[PDB]
């Protein structure tokens, strides 16, 4: 079994670092047991997005076993709404960097 | 650690509102079941347990209730950690695969109120952050405890009256779990000042998938939580 | 030493709908306009003190602090003004409708060329107001020409490392330039431990008869030390110490 | 002339302390040149009043110089709105208590 450490904001985010690509781009996420995608911020985001001002971003050039699909998704939670493309690498737990 | 091949993820580019502003978190690895999978996306757990990366096709959360504490929380992929839980896990089956979903068969307030009085569908999220039911039964549970509407299907109690609050019982699979009002309550804080947040939220949940009650960070937070691919069940103990 | 202004009228708040004064660090509101705007036509504080005769000069001034670590946050003098928060001497503009503390202005110009408010429009000198307020289609490109983005109700921010190579903003009111530098007119926010620039321009159109009206709030007031005079029906700035 | 000191809460909101009725009940302010109505929370304020919980209220019952009015008032800014009813009585600028 593989341990996973969880930071805890306020009684109200519970999240965890995660790798993506080789070698890992570190990331933080919601462990989600009611979703079931994974998504992270693009380095591609548009800069009207300014939560990714402030995140950590997924660059596929840095990582050797990033492949292209490029499909668009759309998420809504009941918070609110995010919209993508569709990528696929290597994922990590923990982040392994 | 583990590495999971071959992962299809998204790359967000548009984040509109201020949602995910000051969020701590950049993204979400949702665990659900691959039925509410966007794109009909394979799911990194799915992925995992196709890939044979652990023995065991269980995964567990032990969530702290002090945002003080180290750590803030643990997922075990592949098994459970009885150093977050007392005593034994008791089981409940999967009665929809697709959120984790449950049969609730009731809640009960101690001062007398009963809702779900004959039995509702309730899933285990780790990603809602308090307790949701449905508005109307929302509402009779906070006028019971004397919460008052904040916002948005929260409302908030005075914090001098937290003290004097009746349990909540929560029965799953003919067993109670109880929540006291400080379990149920959140201390929050803005500019100085303190309130305390109900930590149940009134919200339909439209059909098909609802109507639902959701069991948040809220419920696991006190209740050790064991999600179970190998067998569609959802374990509970009481936390450490 | 202070005042006292005996049989004040005032509201006792039973209601207050919303979350807007939940997290306030404020109790209250003193509203120091004129009467004309008062609810209820209640005589205002000043009024009520000025008729009172509790101070010999019928004006009021603000220092406001634009440092929130800074000892003290702001200063409002009755019936005087302050010369240790201020530098050089006070210049006069009229009050040109007695309703909020109104006056006239001349242009609003970006540095890097774009003019707004090009033929002159009113303008409200206002201390609870935290921003700088324009015309929703005006402020719109005002943050097109700062490289600032749409956040949520009228209100903009800016990359952060862009802040240092912004034009500077210059409000002309009265013949004479009041500059905003990008320093004055961003504000540094800070939510879950991150850094944000936020812009100090709000997109808000204020309807008629009132509007349109552009609000000089705490942005302005901060660089600029403004006196409130009832003597003479207007209002002064100088540079702010 | 009369100072009277100004506390600053991140160069958006900017109050000072004022007195209110005989002895003087203490309140913070923001002293608002775009209106022209004082207000302050009353101990009457009703219980759906979460703002009221957490703010400084005013007691007519303590205050010798208080004098009744009870008439109505609704003030909305471009923020939000308030309402209560009308009192009258001294106002001490500091608090002077
Ligand atoms: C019908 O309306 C509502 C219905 C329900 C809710 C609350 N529950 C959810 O929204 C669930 C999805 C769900 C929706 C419907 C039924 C069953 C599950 N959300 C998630 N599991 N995950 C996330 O949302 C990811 C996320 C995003 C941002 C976060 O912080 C900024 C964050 O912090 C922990 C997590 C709110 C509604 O409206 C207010
Ligand atoms: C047309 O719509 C909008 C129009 C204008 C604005 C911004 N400006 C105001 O609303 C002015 C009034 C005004 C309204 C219209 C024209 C000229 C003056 N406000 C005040 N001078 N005073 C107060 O509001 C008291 C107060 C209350 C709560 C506070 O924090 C919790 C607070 O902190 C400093 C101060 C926003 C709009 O909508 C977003
Ligand atoms: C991009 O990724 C998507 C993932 O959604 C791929 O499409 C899915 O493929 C799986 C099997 O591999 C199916 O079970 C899903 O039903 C498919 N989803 C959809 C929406 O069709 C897709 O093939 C990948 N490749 C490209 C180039 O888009
Ligand atoms: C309650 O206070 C109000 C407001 O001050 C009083 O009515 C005002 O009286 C002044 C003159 O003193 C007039 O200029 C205003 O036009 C009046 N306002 C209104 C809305 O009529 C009122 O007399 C006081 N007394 C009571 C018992 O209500
Ligand atoms: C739970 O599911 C298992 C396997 O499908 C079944 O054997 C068991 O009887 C179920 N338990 C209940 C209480 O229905």
């Amino acid at each position: 079994p593989i341990p996973e450490v969880l930071k805890n904001y306020m009684d109200a985010q519970y999240y965890g670092e995660i790798g993506i690509g080789t070698p890992p781009q570190c990331f933080t996420v919601v462990f989600d047991t009611g979703s079931s995608n994974l998504w992270v911020p693009s380095i591609h985001c548009k800069l009207l997005d300014i939560a990714c001002w402030i995140h950590h971003k997924y660059n596929s050039d840095k990582s050797s076993t990033y492949v292209k699909n490029g499909t668009s998704f759309d998420i809504h939670y009941g918070s609110g709404s995010l919209s993508g493309y569709l990528s696929q690498d290597t994922v990590s737990v923990p982040c392994q960097s | 650690g583990v590495k999971v091949e071959r992962q299809v993820f998204g790359e967000a580019t548009k984040q509109p509102g201020i949602t995910f502003i000051a969020a701590k978190f950049d993204g979400i690895l949702g665990m659900a079941y691959p039925r509410i999978s966007v794109n009909n996306v394979l799911p990194v757990f799915d992925n995992l347990m196709q890939q044979k990366l652990v023995d065991q096709n269980i995964f567990s959360f032990y969530l702290s209730r002090d945002p003080d504490a180290q750590p803030g929380g643990e997922l075990m992929l592949g098994g459970t950690d009885s150093k977050y839980y007392k005593g034994s896990l008791s089981y409940l089956n999967v009665t929809r695969k697709a959120y984790w979903q449950v049969h609730l068969d009731q809640v009960e307030v101690a001062s007398g109120l009963t809702l779900c009085k004959e039995g509702c569908e309730a899933i285990v999220d780790t990603g809602t952050s308090l307790m949701v039911g449905p508005v109307d039964e929302v509402r009779e549970l906070q006028k019971a405890i004397g919460a008052v509407p904040l916002i948005q299907g929260e409302y908030m109690i005075p914090c001098e009256k937290v003290s004097t609050l009746p349990a909540i019982t929560l029965k799953l699979g003919g067993k109670g779990y109880k929540l006291s009002p400080e379990d149920y309550t959140l201390k929050v804080s803005q500019a100085g000042k303190t309130l305390c947040l109900s930590g149940f939220m009134g919200m339909d949940i439209p059909p098909p998938s609802g109507p639902l009650w959701i069991l948040g960070d809220v419920f696991i937070g006190r209740y050790y939580t064991v999600f179970d691919r190998d067998n569609n069940r959802v374990g509970f103990a009481e936390a450490a």
